[PDB]
């Protein structure tokens, strides 16, 4: 398996100090709808090898660090990156959410100092009504 | 750092037309605060930018065929330190402008559809002052990368990206890059400085 | 339909230089009623266009050769409503106009030869005025279609057609697209009403 | 043989609501210059296969489609194209005459929409002494 | 022979931005006695010819980080029929002028390293008039070769030459040419005499 | 061999009439240095075959013409060119100062309608410090 499991001691360097993302989640063993996203986490582990890494805290076991970050419910998702938050989702959510969240973040960096890095693929696409209007 | 200062060039843009990957006549300056880019043939308009005269010696069936549908085209304007857009065609326009991504939280590459009649802000002067000084304070080789934040793409009648069969700009048949005069001054004077 | 205005925007013409499939330097608007196209090397004059001074990176020995011969060039003038070409340099002139074309009941794609002396009428504006009116009648379709029938191409030295080694115009050394914008103006003017 | 044969009843059908140009021979049997042309007919026939019909109507047979088109003399060459007149020769002409008018006049359509058509392949040249100065 | 003027046109000279083999942006007129080419993003300077706001859709890599390296660039300036060129950027400049080749007695062709805080004469007006008037006596073919003595080739941070990876300027990421306005003048009115 | 021995009265048509660049030797049995040049000429006619002759005028044997072209000591190299003078090398040297002075004005003619050929290969390079500064 490639799912790291985070501790409030082993956080700074698993995380903090990583290399690449980091997509953190903090999870209880009483949270519904924390085990509902736990076998979608397994298969985004799987299938974003070698961009993404997938990291769990247990925040039963480990007080400490969700309160730092703001964390006040769960399920929650902080995308790290180099040290950073770079995004954030909360909630229960599908694996096309999840991907969705993962696939318009997984930008790199750390910017501005590398916003070329969003300019060499094929850009996303938006409808005005998308504004929700 | 000596802070800038938000003044107005006389010429608040320049656009220049592309079919393709390849430049396709001369680069408009715009002068007047309303105008519009259109398919039609007017030469001697300080508000339009017409394309239909503009020859192309390696044009193909589809570039011409495109060409036929700009119409109206769109309507650009500039208004108290903001840029808007309107698709005055019959056919949609697709606009990838980066400072417009980001009053959204979209991705900065993001391509967004404008419907026919369909008006929309793509640009703010405010919205680059902040992206501005977040670059100063991140160091200099930021502050370069900014000059693509002055810069707005947009594509008539056919879209580009992720969920079209054309994935980047060059491969749509008729659109424009639009240069902003303001933030590329108010760039320069950062430049100059670090 | 609303009727048109027959008015002359202050630059009567726009001449573009090509060698063979490529754009070189920049375009000339005249705003004389007499001007001159030539190998020579004046920068600063409004009724001259002079070739010899403009450069090419991707220039060959051949199209150097032929810009040596271009010489005197072409006289360009505007009177009355009508254009005409004088062949000023040594070697003749080959000129594809439409409106001149359609003058004689040729092949509207027809390239004519005008050797050195000789001056030939290449445009008149009533000619064009008659295809507009049958084009409005025939619908939209064919009125874009008139857009070409503002552009003239006009070959130094070289000629090209089915007579010749050269078949097209992108195969000679040395050639120029001249837009008559009067009748581009009044193009427009139709064009934005149907 | 690939040349229609004319009368005034099928006049209507296989020359004005056909397909592509038609050249109409206008003749009779005491026309001189007409049977001049009469074999020159057969060799544009075969060799303009897929781009011109060769039609003849004799004028004796069918007298009622020769003054409606104005024909007041013979040997006399209507060039039709989707049913309007496109190009007329007059009198007896050779085999190279015959060739320089069609490949002056097929120029397809029924114009000014298919303008186009007649920039898409080589041009024809002329001498500015053509005009004949 | 009719003595020709030495008169000044009121543009001294006309600057062209490539990269690579591809023209890149509009043609830049000097009116200015003083001037500077540079990499930064002015775009309504009449003494500045802003380079980093310049977009080129076929721009690699290796292109766009020697962009970063021009900075201040190169300050041209027009004093007393002498035209000269100091190194402002923080890596050297390359200049390919015949003129200046001529005064030293080097190679016509050759290019001379200018580094950071150096000064150099690039052009001298009565050279070129003493050249001019070699040429007259010569014949006329001499005459017309005299055109590319009218203008200068400058490459930003890389070199081009015998003892470079780059041979030719056309391999070089960003370079710029000069057209000396006055001598092209000059030439032209002994190129319509002969 | 491949070099040339000139004589007062051969120097016209071996030199002034000759095709291509010529490189004229002026020497006599007691220069020293000329003899130091002398081994040096013969790797030069050797290697620059086909664009360039290498000649040798004894002054000693033919004393007319050094004075004309106003050599007054020597060695003294005179690189001739379809008649003229292209340039012109004095006092002793080694086989690379040779070569430079060659490799820079073997720029054929006669300019400047010739003027040309001097762009159309990979130009040489200098410092602004070469100019001595």
């Amino acid at each position: 398996d490639k799912i790291i499991h985070l501790t409030d001691d082993s956080f700074d360097t698993d995380v903090l100090k990583a290399d690449g993302a980091i997509l953190v989640d903090f999870w209880a063993e009483w949270c519904g709808p924390c085990k509902m996203i736990a076998p979608i986490l397994d298969e985004i582990a799987d299938e974003y090898q070698g961009k993404l890494t997938v990291a769990k805290l247990n925040i039963d076991q480990n007080p400490g660090t969700a309160p730092k970050y703001g964390i006040r419910g769960i399920p929650t998702l902080l995308l790290f990156k180099n040290g950073e938050v770079a995004a954030t989702k909360v909630g229960a959510l599908s694996k096309g959410q999840l991907k969705e969240f993962l696939d318009a973040n997984l930008a790199g960096s750390g910017l501005l100092c590398d916003l070329d890095a969003l300019f060499q693929g094929v850009p996303p696409n938006k409808s005005i009504y998308d504004v929700w209007v | 750092l000596q802070p800038v200062t938000y003044c107005e060039p006389a010429f608040w843009c320049s656009i220049s037309y592309y079919e393709l990957n390849q430049r396709v006549g001369e680069t408009f300056h715009a002068s007047q605060p309303s105008m519009t880019v259109d398919g039609f043939t007017d030469p001697s308009n300080s508000e339009r930018f017409c394309l239909g005269l503009l020859s192309n010696v390696n044009r193909n069936a589809a570039v011409e065929l495109t060409r036929r549908h700009i119409g109206r085209g769109v309507r650009l304007y500039y208004i108290g330190g903001e840029v808007f857009a309107e698709c005055l065609s019959d056919s949609a326009i697709f606009v990838q402008s980066p400072n417009c991504n980001q009053r959204y939280g979209w991705h900065p590459a993001t391509v967004c559809k404008i419907p026919p009649g369909c008006n929309l802000k793509i640009f703010n002067n405010q919205e680059f002052a902040a992206l501005l000084a977040q670059s100063v304070n991140q160091g200099f080789e930021a502050v370069y990368q900014l000059t693509r934040m002055c810069t707005i793409r947009m594509s008539f009648v056919k879209g580009w990206g992720a969920e079209y069969r054309r994935q980047t700009v060059t491969s749509t048949p008729c659109w424009i890059e639009l240069h902003l005069n303001g933030p590329l001054q108010w760039l320069d004077k950062v430049l100059t400085q670090m």
